[PDB]
């Protein structure tokens, strides 16, 4: 149908479950659309020229074109679209903060008639491709005779690995912990992100041709020398890891933990390897008062996964 | 200007036609233009017939023997500068005339009177001689006629081979002669005192005066001609020379003998329209056919498919239809063979023609009733031309032919009947073509891969392919084009993006394509041309197409038809071939073609479908170019056809230049091959493919007859072949060798360039894998696609700085927007003086620029209430002026509101629906303005959605609440220049205070319009460019229809200074102003007003969302819904704020560049420079053209005169002496004067008297009434009001009862005229265009198009003519009598009697929009009744008094006609 | 009239570029009109000039033979199709002519190009 229907429909959401459920498990909190809430939801857009829904997402997807795509049926063609300029839709769709970005610009969001679920839609028509199959890996048709290693199996590491496998090139990864995916499988929690599309992922990567090279140090167990004399380019996205500190009376004492450690804790645990520091140590807080100190997504993160586990009073201090 | 004949039947010769011709010429000084020298005119001319006893008495008295047989005289103008050339002159005319053997009696010097020219038609004064050449050889008349003929030619043919100039023969025969010049139309007999002898007698006599456009006079140029004389203009002269050149290679006849050969080159060189068409007639005429069968072949008629025609006519129009091509445009033709006298009119009948018989066996016809004085008690019957009719006078047996007779007596000479049988058609060998033999649709793979290879990008299937499959009709655009220009950018930008549209200005009228349809064709003829000058039946043998466009099976269908007389041309070049491997692929198809065509082919079929990975494919532009010139100059061309077949052609504009470069048909295979994979995936639903491809046909027909409409050709065999477009971003190497005639102002890229985009193109698409299509923006913004002038941070930058009033902002914006790459013309252009800085607080203060500023019209229809009404307080505000565009105003914003706010506007507009125009609307400005064309959409009417038009705007239009309002293209009131004078000073009168604003739009020819509405006392003038914005038009009309605003600009100031005319107009320019730096650029290149128009709206919330016509506009700028308009967040001082930064950033550069004021740097056009992009690019664009500055001399270079243009006093000024009492006590009056056709707007100025003191209805009916005696001029009684009651006895000229607001006009014949009232033509042409109220009763018949747009008012008329009740909207009209065809095009409001007795409605109504029964409710029985008694009341008439005696009996025979969508809302139901 | 100086541009452009040397462009000669009569006015034809570079690498005394060539075979073209007030005061690569029907005195004040170091 003539997909103009922000005039005579209303935004909402696909459906939240209670607060009085959310707090005991560790799941996610929203639920994939039904067939006939999206096909509706996605009809809202205005195909409006000059759209600000692409300038300012930082991948510039053709938002319109699968926006259209999808009200129609067509979700292969539509999911083609998605997925022809973005190596990780549904991870975005699912933790991208929309309110800056894209759902915060398009027309209909400046005109206070509320915007189109922009992330919601692409996480839809993303994850309906799993579920029939459409989803494939991207060989290269003819093996080039090149090497390039990359250092750091994070977002921009798997995505600029993905890329030069698709050249036709190989490549290998280089990252410290022992499951891939950076602070994607570490530092976001359980609720936010679920652990399964990161595997997923990860997984179909490696179908491709990826070579993967877990438990490896690039300080301790190499050189960058080494690799540099190796491949014919290596590409270093180790991240950021030196947190910040605090010096004032009292910043001596114990129970004073970092957050990066006490998330990493958590998402181990939510997997299993019965990590110490969570039996007998201060990284629970299954009856305590718990405080954090600083703000942004990482604070609430933090705040969230302790008032998963108990803590009978939790706090957050900004500036 | 007009034409004019008078013919004394029986053919008797007598002094008065003389005598009356001249009268006649002394009555036409008013269509003319005036002058300040008085002396000066521009032309003017007469025809009659020799008078043997004159010459022969001149003879006698030089001392020869006065001869027998006829003697013949030739009139000469020779040079008369130099006294060696007319030696030269004289010696070649001498030894042309005595080498066939007649005899010369000598030359005789023209008695003349030099004191009364003017100082420019003087200095260029030829001079003028006469030759008398006597035939002693005793042999025929006829023969005689033939030898001068020939004679004439050869002598033209030797003068011209030496090189002299200012050498002419006005005629040479022994019938008639021709008295021309440039002089003024009543000081005729004054120059050429022969005239005033008594032996000057003739039996016919031709007469016209012209209206010129420039003021450069050429004697040569002024009219008759020999054997013609032509009122009007013809739009297809640049493709009739074309088929003309190709015809001349095979014409022959037995008459001429060797001398053909001396009459090859048949069109001459340095004519007019008028001139070649008269070259043609007089070759054809010759010939041996006579002026009736040559008049009806190269004008013909309307070939209706209706059965209110014998098919004896039928068959004669189909051989002259089948013979030649036609000649359009606007034409009234008054020509004379050597024994017939002939007056015609074109096909639509757009110039007016009324004739008069009298007792005295004399026909006199013109284009006025009044020019020549009879009395009453001697008329026989008075009548009119309607379109394609023609009477005829046979002088040789003394007989008067009207039109059906002359087309029966016509119509006996040749079986026609058994020679067009001949014709074999398509449809039937597509039916007898077994469906067998369909091939296999290519694979996704292939057909991806070839459309990558041409740049289609998805959104070109799934924006303006999917509307034709679906509905058949073409996409809607809701806004201005901001893409680059064709040549400036950086993507594949076909080849078809370079040529631009034409259109029609003032000078000629567009045709409406939606309701005048019927007289429109898309005939197409295989195997058609021939000899033109014989009679036989292989001229009718061939094959006839309902089409131009063929699909696949039609195609194959015709190819298997043609069989082996076709040749298929390769049309393909190697990639690997090198730097100039497409300049030899055009040498190698231009020369295969010629090779094919010598050896017996007949049909040339362009097939480029071998396109593969190591062979590109030739753009089918360039290649159908090549190969139709190379066969034009080598006299091949009307031997075969030529068959295109294209893999590019997508959309209706690349099929029309196809056309126009010179193929026959064209046959788009891979648009079809996408159609049907897009089917077989189930997007159309449920339709067939028949129906997909019958739709997309429908809709590419529908778009080839819109496109060719702009201009006003209504046949696609004079369009072909005639290159109705310009070239831009095009090398003038390469468009004057390839292409017919086009003009290419600015140079472009070459060979090479083409061969670069073309070969990467073609690498991109045959090298890598596609996956799918590249999404593409073009008509809308995407990241991937090409760039735009509105983007996302320019808009919200621009917003903030307006909304938080930061001048840091603006500047930051400016400089945003001038920092991108170069998209415009003015991109290109740099500023450089020479003087020193001056101090920024120097230059004119802020005010004295924000007043030089306005906002274009935008019509209350698009917009909202609330921003109209923003727009007009904003502007209201500051001291400038504002728009209201089309779609009237609002009556109750006429004062200022209690705070303090002004929501009027200071320029109302006269668009072409009349939609809102009252007596009221036009005192309530300060300048009045006529858009004849718009930015967006040239040539072409404003559209509105159905839904967009609710109760307000119902009420405000006077129209039916939710139906679609698409005012007509043509103004039906300026279809010349002199109409266009018409209309100024009908304008000028009805408001005694306003300018009047004329809109153009810019393209190539536009100096010579501007300078002609520069003498029709016009005082600004508007140049719109092409990047305009709208409310809602096609896609194919916003982006490839226009020219940008920096070449109408800067020619129309040259031509304006070049004619010593620019310090009388002032110049205004608008179309994609956005920053200061543009606002100084359009400054120095001459204009010295501003409009700004889209940012406005970008002030005031828009976001260039582009859904305008869906009416869903988030932020609620154009919408009329109420629960989006409640979402309006506009604000005066938005728009205040942009135009103080607007202005103050011109003063920072004037005060940067030295100067300290705007009128120091209009027109110094010597501070720009050129500057090329870089060496990488390599185009070579020169704007030289556009820098050239004209020296002005002792005048300024700006207007250097305060008020307006006056014009001349009507006799309202003589009433407004009178009637004193009325408008100081306001008091009933009774006056009483004596009409002449000489004077024009009969009460209008009183009107605005009483609109100004009491209102439109402050009067009770019939306050003032006037009588007038004789025939009235133009314009009677035009914009009356309430209280005004003119009585008319005789008869009026046209545009009677324009504009009536609630008067009063009466028109009956006089009391002593012996004449049946129903069968008199008594009014002219459009009446009652565009009325609101009141009331009309004439006891006659009308003329054409009949109350056309009427809204309110009320007429009553014993009869009609063609195309009447055109798009009538309210009020009820009787028709007392016949009707024409298509009565009742388009109506949509209102209702109609017609007392019909022959039972023929059925047979001539366009029963589209309107329904017809008979009356059954004595509701509308009664309302009849009425108006028929008040008519009878009112015009004493007999045949209405007749119909009420019998009125049981009569009501019987009424038919009522309703439109379909008031079928629901009347309150009393028509039905039972 | 403005359209007989685009068909004589046509003419000269698509003669030059037919034997393949390289067009710079046009110029408009700067000149002050003021000083001339009302007769030598009256018939004034309009002055530019036209820049050619010879891109081909071929000798000095070719090039003249060629713009010879050029230049009569332009002359011949433009005097074809019967356009009158078209005339060449010059087309080489080694000298140039300055004339006029002005004032013998006043040459440097209409052609203020000669005041140029
Ligand atoms: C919604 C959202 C939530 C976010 N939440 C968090 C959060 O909770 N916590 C947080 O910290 N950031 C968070 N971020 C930050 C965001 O995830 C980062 O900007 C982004 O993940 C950067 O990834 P990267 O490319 O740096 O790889 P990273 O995810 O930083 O991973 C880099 C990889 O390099 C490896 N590596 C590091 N050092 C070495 C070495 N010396 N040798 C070899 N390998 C090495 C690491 O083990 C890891 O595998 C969040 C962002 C968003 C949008
Ligand atoms: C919504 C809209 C409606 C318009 N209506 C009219 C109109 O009714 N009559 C008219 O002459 N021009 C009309 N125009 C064109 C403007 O008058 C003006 O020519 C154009 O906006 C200039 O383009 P610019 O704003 O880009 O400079 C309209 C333009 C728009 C955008
Ligand atoms: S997301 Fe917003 S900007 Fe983009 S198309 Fe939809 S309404 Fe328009
Ligand atoms: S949610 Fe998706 S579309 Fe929106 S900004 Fe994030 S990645 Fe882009
Ligand atoms: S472009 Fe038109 S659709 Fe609305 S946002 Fe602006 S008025």
């Amino acid at each position: 149908q003539r997909m103009l229907g922000f005039v005579h429909t209303a935004q909402r959401m696909p459906d939240k479950r209670p607060a009085a459920e959310r707090r005991q498990d560790f799941a996610e909190i929203y639920a994939r659309f039904s067939d006939e809430r999206a096909n509706e939801q996605a009809n809202r857009c205005s195909q409006c020229g000059v759209p600000f829904c692409q300038v300012h997402c930082p991948v510039s997807n053709n938002i319109p074109d699968w926006l259209k795509l999808t009200s129609e049926g067509r979700l292969e063609e539509a999911y083609e679209v998605s997925q022809a300029t973005n190596n990780f839709p549904e991870i975005c769709g699912r933790i991208c903060p929309q309110d800056r970005l894209c759902e915060g610009n398009c027309v209909i969001e400046q005109s206070t008639h509320g915007a189109v679920t922009i992330g919601s839609v692409e996480k839809y028509i993303n994850d309906t491709a799993w579920d029939q199959g459409w989803v494939k890996p991207r060989t290269p048709s003819r093996e080039l005779g090149l090497s390039v290693g990359v250092i750091g199996a994070g977002p921009a590491g798997l995505a600029a690995a993905e890329e030069l496998r698709a050249k036709g090139y190989e490549v290998h990864v280089y990252d410290r912990y022992d499951r891939m995916g950076g602070l994607l499988v570490y530092g976001i929690p359980g609720f936010k992100l679920e652990k399964s599309v990161v595997e997923r992922r990860v997984k179909l990567l490696a179908d491709a041709g990826v070579i993967y090279h877990p438990n490896f140090e690039v300080g301790r167990d190499a050189s960058l020398p080494e690799l540099r004399r190796k491949h014919v380019a290596v590409l270093v996205a180790t991240g950021v890891y030196k947190a910040r500190d605090i010096k004032a009376p009292g910043s001596g004492l114990g129970n004073i933990v970092a957050a990066l450690d006490y998330l990493t804790t958590s998402n181990k645990v939510s997997l299993g390897d019965t990590v110490e520091a969570y039996e007998n140590g201060s990284l629970n807080a299954a009856g305590k008062h718990v405080v954090v100190l600083g703000g942004g997504d990482t604070a609430m993160d933090c705040v969230r996964t302790a008032i998963r586990q108990g803590a009978t009073s939790v706090k957050c201090l900004y500036r | 200007c007009g034409v004019g004949f008078i013919a004394a039947i029986d053919g008797k010769p007598r002094r008065s036609v003389v005598e009356k011709g001249i009268e006649a010429l002394k009555a036409v000084w008013h269509r003319g233009a005036v002058d300040a020298d008085g002396k000066t005119g521009d032309g003017a001319g007469i025809h009659v017939a020799v008078p043997q006893k004159f010459f022969k008495d001149h003879v006698k008295v030089i001392g020869h023997r006065a001869p027998d047989n006829k003697l013949a005289v030739g009139q000469v103008f020779l040079p008369r500068i130099s006294l060696d050339a007319q030696e030269a002159c004289r010696c070649i005319v001498e030894t042309e005339i005595l080498a066939f053997g007649y005899y010369i009696y000598g030359w005789r010097q023209v008695p003349i009177n030099v004191d009364i020219i003017g100082e420019k038609a003087n200095a260029t004064r030829p001079e003028i001689e006469q030759i008398i050449v006597g035939n002693n050889k005793g042999v025929s008349d006829e023969q005689f006629e033939l030898d001068l003929y020939i004679i004439r030619r050869r002598i033209e043919k030797a003068v011209k081979g030496e090189q002299i100039n200012d050498f002419y023969i006005c005629s040479l025969s022994a019938r008639s002669i021709i008295y021309k010049g440039m002089f003024l139309a009543e000081q005729l007999t004054t120059f050429y005192p022969d005239l005033l002898d008594e032996r000057f007698e003739s039996d016919f006599a031709i007469y016209h005066q012209r209206y010129s456009t420039n003021t450069f006079p050429t004697w040569p140029l002024a009219q008759p001609f020999r054997m013609l004389a032509h009122n009007g203009e013809i739009n297809t002269v640049k493709g009739n020379v074309n088929w003309m050149k190709a015809h001349e290679t095979r014409m022959e006849h037995p008459a001429f003998g060797t001398h053909m050969q001396d009459l090859k080159p048949v069109i001459g060189v340095g004519l007019s329209d008028s001139g070649s068409l008269d070259t043609v007639f007089e070759v054809m005429v010759r010939a041996g056919r006579t002026a009736p069968m040559v008049k009806m072949m190269l004008v013909p008629q309307a070939l209706t498919s209706s059965q209110t025609t014998p098919d004896n006519h039928k068959a004669l129009i189909q051989y002259c239809n089948s013979v030649m091509e036609p000649w359009d445009g606007p034409a009234a033709l008054a020509m004379t063979d050597g024994r017939w006298v002939v007056g015609g009119m074109d096909r639509n009948g757009l110039r007016p023609m009324r004739y008069t018989i009298t007792t005295d066996g004399l026909i006199i016809g013109g284009s006025e009733t009044g020019m020549v004085k009879i009395d009453e008690t001697q008329v026989i019957e008075k009548g009119r031309l309607g379109p394609g009719e023609m009477i005829a006078v046979d002088l040789q047996s003394g007989k008067l032919y009207r039109d059906r007779e002359l087309k029966d007596h016509l119509a006996t000479l040749k079986p026609w009947d058994k020679w067009v049988q001949n014709t074999t058609h398509l449809d039937e060998l597509v039916k007898t073509a077994s469906l067998k033999g369909e091939p296999s649709d290519m694979d996704k793979a292939e057909l991806r891969r070839r459309q990558q290879a041409f740049g289609l990008t998805m959104e070109d299937m799934e924006l303006i392919l999917h509307p034709m499959v679906e509905d058949g009709k073409e996409a809607i655009g809701s806004m201005g084009d901001d893409s680059p220009i064709a040549v400036l950018s950086d993507k594949y930008r076909g080849l078809h993006h370079f040529f631009r549209q034409n259109f029609s200005q003032v000078t000629n009228p567009p045709i409406d394509s939606l309701r005048e349809r019927r007289v429109m064709s898309l005939k197409t003829r295989l195997g058609n041309l021939g000899n033109i000058l014989d009679e036989d039946e292989t001229q009718t043998r061939l094959l006839q197409l309902e089409s131009p466009v063929l699909t696949t099976a039609e195609f194959r269908a015709m190819r298997d038809y043609m069989g082996d007389t076709a040749a298929e041309i390769d049309a393909t070049f190697p990639v690997d071939g090198g730097p100039e491997a497409l300049r030899d692929a055009l040498r190698r198809i231009r020369q295969e073609t010629e090779d094919a065509v010598r050896g017996g082919a007949t049909h040339v079929i362009l097939t480029d479908e071998a396109m593969g990975p190591a062979r590109a494919a030739i753009p089918a532009i360039l290649a159908t170019g090549a190969v139709h010139t190379h066969l034009i100059r080598s006299n091949l061309r009307t031997f075969t056809s030529l068959n295109v077949r294209t893999a590019e052609g997508l959309d209706t504009h690349y099929f029309a230049v196809l056309i126009g470069v010179g193929a026959t048909t064209v046959n788009a295979y891979l648009a079809q091959e996408a159609i049907a994979e897009r089917h077989r995936r189930g997007l159309f639903g449920s339709m067939p493919l028949e129906k997909g491809m019958a739709n997309y046909k429908k809709a590419i027909d529908d778009g080839l007859l819109k496109i060719m409409s702009k201009m006003g050709i209504s046949v696609i065999s004079s369009y072909r072949g005639g290159g109705n477009f310009e070239a831009i971003g095009l090398s003038r190497a390469l468009v004057a060798e390839h292409f017919p005639a086009m003009v290419s102002r600015i140079s472009g890229i070459g060979l090479n360039g083409i061969q670069k985009k073309v070969l990467e193109q073609h690498a991109t698409a045959y090298n890598e894998e596609v996956v799918a299509l590249p999404v593409g923006g073009f008509y809308r913004f995407r990241k991937s696609g090409d760039r735009h002038g509105w983007e996302g941070g320019v808009i919200h930058t621009l917003q903030q700085a307006v909304t938080n009033d930061s001048y840091t902002t603006f500047k930051k914006y400016s400089e945003q927007v001038n920092k991108r790459p170069p998209m415009q013309l003015r991109d290109l252009l740099e500023l450089r003086s020479t003087k020193a800085p001056v101090p920024v607080d120097e230059v004119e203060s802020i005010t004295a620029i924000r007043k030089r500023f306005i906002t274009p019209g935008m019509s209350m229809g698009a917009l909202s209430p609330e921003a109209h009404g923003t727009l007009n307080v904003a502007m209201n505000r500051i001291g400038a002026k504002s728009d209201s565009g089309e779609g009237g105003e609002d009556p109750a914003r006429f004062r200022p509101d209690k705070n303090g706010d002004n929501w009027n506007s200071a320029i109302k507009q006269v668009a072409s629906g009349r939609f809102g125009v009252t007596a009221e609307y036009l005192n309530q400005c300060r300048e009045l303005e006529i858009k004849v064309a718009q930015g967006a959409k040239p040539g072409e009417g404003g559209q509105l959605p159905g839904f967009k038009v609710t109760e307000m705007i119902a009420r405000l239009r006077h129209s039916t609440p939710g139906v679609m309002l698409i005012s007509p293209p043509p103004h039906h009131d300026i279809y010349s220049i002199e109409d266009l004078a018409q209309l100024i000073y009908d304008l000028k009168q009805i408001n005694p205070d306003a300018k009047v604003t004329v809109k153009l739009v810019s393209r190539s020819g536009i100096g010579t319009i501007a300078a002609g509405v520069a003498k029709a006392n016009a005082d600004i003038i508007l140049i719109s460019g092409n990047s305009g914005g709208t409310g809602a038009s096609p896609q194919t009309s916003i982006k490839f229809a226009g020219l940008p605003w920096e070449m109408g600009l800067s020619e129309v100031h040259q031509v304006l200074t070049l004619n010593r005319l620019r310090h009388r107009v002032r110049l205004r320019t608008d179309g994609g102003l956005k920053t200061g730096r543009d606002i100084v650029i359009a400054a120095m290149l001459g204009a010295e007003e501003f409009g700004i128009g889209t940012a406005s709206l970008i002030a005031m919330g828009c976001i260039m969302v582009r859904q305008c016509h869906s009416n869903t506009c988030p932020v609620g700028v154009c919408v009329q819904d109420d629960k989006l308009r409640q979402k309006f967040v506009g604000t005066p001082e938005k728009v205040v704020n942009l135009f103080t930064f607007l202005a103050e950033e011109v003063r920072e550069i004037l005060a940067g560049l030295g100067f300290r004021s705007l009128n120091e740097v209009i027109g110094r056009t010597d501070l720009l420079h050129q500057v090329s992009r870089g060496a990488e690019h390599l185009d070579d664009l020169d704007l030289n053209p556009r820098l050239a500055q004209v020296d002005p001399g002792e005048n300024a270079r700006y207007c250097t005169l305060q008020g307006r243009n006056e014009v001349p006093d009507t006799l309202d000024a003589r009433i407004v002496a009178d009637a004193r009492p009325l408008f100081e006590e306001g008091e009933k009056m009774q006056l009483a004067y004596n009409a002449r056709n000489t004077q024009r707007a009969i009460g209008t100025r009183l009107s605005s008297m009483v609109t100004r003191k009491f209102g439109m209805f402050g009067l009770q009916p019939g306050h003032i009434t006037i009588r007038l005696r004789g025939t009235a001029g133009q314009s009677l009684g035009a914009f009356a009001v309430q209280g005004i009651k003119l009585e008319v006895m005789g008869d009026a000229n046209d545009y009677v009862g324009k504009g009536l607001s609630g008067g009063t006009i009466v028109v009956r014949p006089t009391t002593s005229s012996p004449l049946e009232t129903n069968k008199n033509t008594i009014i002219g042409n459009t009446v009652l265009y565009g009325a609101t109220a009141g009331k009309l009763f004439a006891a006659g018949q009308a003329g054409e198009r009949f109350a056309v747009r009427n809204s309110g008012a009320t007429v009553v008329v014993e009869g009609c003519g063609s195309n009447g009740c055109e798009y009538m909207t309210g009020g009820t009209a009787v028709i007392l009598g016949r009707v024409g065809d298509n009565f009742a095009a388009g109506m949509t409001g209102g209702m109609a009697y017609v007392y019909d007795l022959d039972d023929s409605l059925p047979l001539y109504i366009n029963d589209e929009s309107v329904i017809f029964q008979r009356i059954e409710v004595g509701h509308y029985e009664s309302q009849l009744k009425h108006l028929i008694e008040e008519h009878v009341t009112e015009t004493q008439s007999r045949f209405a008094a007749e119909i009420l005696n019998d009125w049981a009996r009569e009501v019987t025979k009424f038919w009522q006609v309703v439109p379909k969508e008031m079928l629901n809302r009347l309150e009393v139901p028509v039905h039972l």
